DNA sequence: GCGCAGTTGTGCTATACAACACACTATTATATACACAGCGTGCTACT
DNA sequence: AGTAGCACGCTGTGTATATAATAGTGTGTTGTACAGCACAACTGCGC
């Protein structure tokens, strides 16, 4: 499974496939994709 | 007296949302009413059934307005009345 | 072939003539235009040739 | 003015769509053959025009049976005020 | 403009603009100068659109 | 008759085609010798039925996906022998309820019965034959939130009701006597747990369940109050 | 019949009613359940 | 203490299965009868 976030309560979900799309603990159907864990690099230029 | 001026601004009326939606919603509601009447003729002349949900069709009005504001064509008899907002800058 | 009221014939003909007509030219003056199911007027061969951005 | 319904909005929609609630109001809810035939004939002299309904009401027999024998004695007129009645 | 009594033909009224751009313009001046500018944009669009169609 | 075109590298010939296609250059090239393979890549009954069906699903506000599943279904049945009747009212309701099922949406037999008068039992037979045809051409839970809507109940109430339905089905005992009674009773329990009044007659009316039925379900459900508690 | 002076016109503008034929649904039993709606009886409250 | 009203409980009929009987009755289908330029061409009117 893959980790997501709720729209409002910002709770961590990590719902799996074939769970459709909804938050547990509230009805918001807007799920954020929960930013990547691995490191990202920039040049200050 | 001089020839009347066509461009005198006091003689031009502007139409915002209200008058528009008035026009359009008028002709929608006429179409609705007329449809209910047709359903009554069909069921009474054919003596079948009357049930309010079948008699009233919501998407007539609903999808009608939704459509119009999507296309912005009032009819064409009018076009481009609706335009997606410019968020370029708060001034704009 | 059969069952000809001859009022139906004369109409069915006028139908054919109409289709072929708007096939070659959709915009003939005074006649009804052929409207594609979307409500847009059909683009006839003549429309394809006629204006700027036509083939020519 | 116009009044804005303030409810939880769920109840109003439930009534709108299929509600599992119906009706609750009503608007546009919409003698043997020997004596039978003899009696029917006396009606025919008594009435120059009559119906399979009037005959079935009298004879308490299906209109189909009434229509068969009547074809023999009576004839049908389908045009005029008396239309659909045997003379 | 509403700011002038009727039948006033003085050039201030009929649109002479006295002040140079460096000194700035009084409002009823400014408005006029906007009218002139608009004439200048309009005709320019017309001339351009027509002249090309001559060039063709 | 033949007419199928395949792309092959005459210089490679080693494999069948293994190539890449370049859309920007609009050309297609063998990935091996780097040769260009191609260039200049270019960029009456029914209609009446679907009309009235359209009206019905529309008045029902069902999302287009459901509408179109039912349309598809109905096309398959169509004129077939085995159907042998039903006057076009039964088929439209059947196909609808199918498209609801297949769409994972749920609608009660009563609800559709409110859009159309199908006489009931006749409807069941038609629905079963149609179901058989679909197999030949080869779940209450959803109802629980929908009902809350009708009552406008909080989210926690709804999820509580869901836990309640799963727990009740496992514990068996009356097997449910149709799902509808269980869904409504499950709610009635959950709400009575909480302070929010609907009382009883209001839910029996509103949701069209016999008051006696709700109370009867309530006694047995009350007995198992022990194991139904989520926290 | 001919000519002249209005009007038009035409491109472009970066089905209903009646009759006949064909299909059908009413009824009776049996376990099953499960359901829903009404009717009767009992209890409580008010006069 | 008596009467009326309300609530609860129990009994009856829909839902579903098969299966035969056989009507006439109802529904559907088919057949018959009745009811913005600027310049270009026609046409119309007058001589
Ligand atoms: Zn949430
Ligand atoms: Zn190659």
């Amino acid at each position: 499974t893959l980790k997501y976030i709720c729209a409002e309560c910002s709770s961590k979900l990590s719902l799996s496939r074939t769970d459709a799309v909804r938050c547990k603990d509230c009805g918001h159907r807007i799920l954020l994709k929960a930013r990547t864990k691995r490191l990202v690099q920039f040049e200050a230029r | 007296k001089d020839q009347d001026d066509r461009d005198h601004f006091g003689k031009k009326r502007l139409d915002l949302a209200g008058p528009l939606l008035a026009q359009l919603f008028k002709t929608l509601f006429k179409k609705l009413t007329k449809d209910i009447f047709r359903y009554m003729q069909r069921t009474v002349e054919e003596a079948h059934d009357f049930n309010m949900k079948l008699a009233i069709n919501a998407k007539t009005i609903t999808s009608g307005l939704k459509y119009a504001l999507a296309t912005g064509n009032w009819g064409s008899s009018r076009a481009g009345v609706s335009q997606v907002l410019n968020r370029y800058t708060y001034s704009s | 072939h059969n069952g000809a009221p001859h009022h139906a014939i004369e109409e069915a003909e006028s139908l054919l003539q109409f289709h072929v007509a708007t096939y070659m030219d959709n915009d003939i003056a005074g006649q009804p235009q052929a409207l594609q199911k979307s409500g847009r007027p059909v683009k006839s061969i003549r429309a394809r040739l006629k204006g700027k951005e036509g083939r020519i | 003015r116009i009044t804005t319904l303030d409810e939880t909005v769920g109840v109003t929609m439930s009534h709108t769509g299929m509600s599992m609630r119906s009706d609750n109001s009503n608007f546009l809810k919409v003698m043997p053959k020997k004596e039978i035939l003899d009696y029917l004939f006396k009606l025919f002299d008594e009435y120059d025009y009559w119906s399979l309904k009037g005959l079935k009401e009298r004879t308490r027999q299906p209109e189909a049976h009434l229509k068969e024998c009547l074809d023999k004695v009576a004839t049908l007129v389908k045009k005029g005020p008396y239309a659909f009645k045997y003379t | 403009l509403p700011h002038f009594s009727k039948d006033d033909y003085s050039p201030e009224s009929k649109g002479f603009v006295e002040n140079s751009y460096l000194r700035g313009l009084t409002p009823q001046e400014f408005f006029f100068h906007a009218m002139g500018g608009r004439e200048g944009l309009i005709d320019t669009a017309v001339k351009t659109a027509e002249t090309g169609y001559i060039q063709r | 008759p033949n007419l199928n075109i395949v792309l092959t590298c005459p210089e490679c010939k080693v494999y069948p085609p293994k190539i890449v296609e370049r859309f920007s250059e609009g050309d297609v090239v063998c990935a091996l010798c780097g040769l260009v393979l191609s260039d200049k890549l270019v960029d009456n009954e029914v209609q009446a039925a679907f009309a009235k069906i359209t009206m019905l699903c529309d008045a029902a506000e069902l999302p287009k996906i459901v509408k179109d599943c039912a349309k598809e279904a109905y096309k398959l049945c169509h004129d077939e022998k085995t159907l042998k009747g039903k006057s076009m009212e039964s088929i439209m309701a059947a196909s609808i309820l199918i498209g609801c099922r297949r769409a994972e949406v749920a609608r009660t037999f009563k609800e559709i019965q409110s859009l159309i008068h199908v006489k009931t039992k006749e409807f069941g037979k038609t629905l079963n034959i149609m179901k058989n045809i679909l197999r030949g051409k080869s779940q209450n839970l959803t109802y629980i939130p929908r009902f809350c809507s009708h009552l406008g109940l909080p989210m926690q109430v709804t999820t509580s009701a869901e836990y309640t339905a799963k727990k009740c089905k496992e514990i068996k005992e009356i097997a449910g006597k149709s799902p509808i009674t269980i869904a409504v009773v499950s709610i009635y329990l959950n709400i009575l747990l909480f302070q929010i009044p609907i009382t009883a007659a209001k839910v029996g009316q509103t949701l069209q369940v016999t008051e006696g039925t709700i109370k009867s379900g309530y006694k047995i459900l009350y007995e198992h109050r022990d194991k139904l508690v989520d926290p």
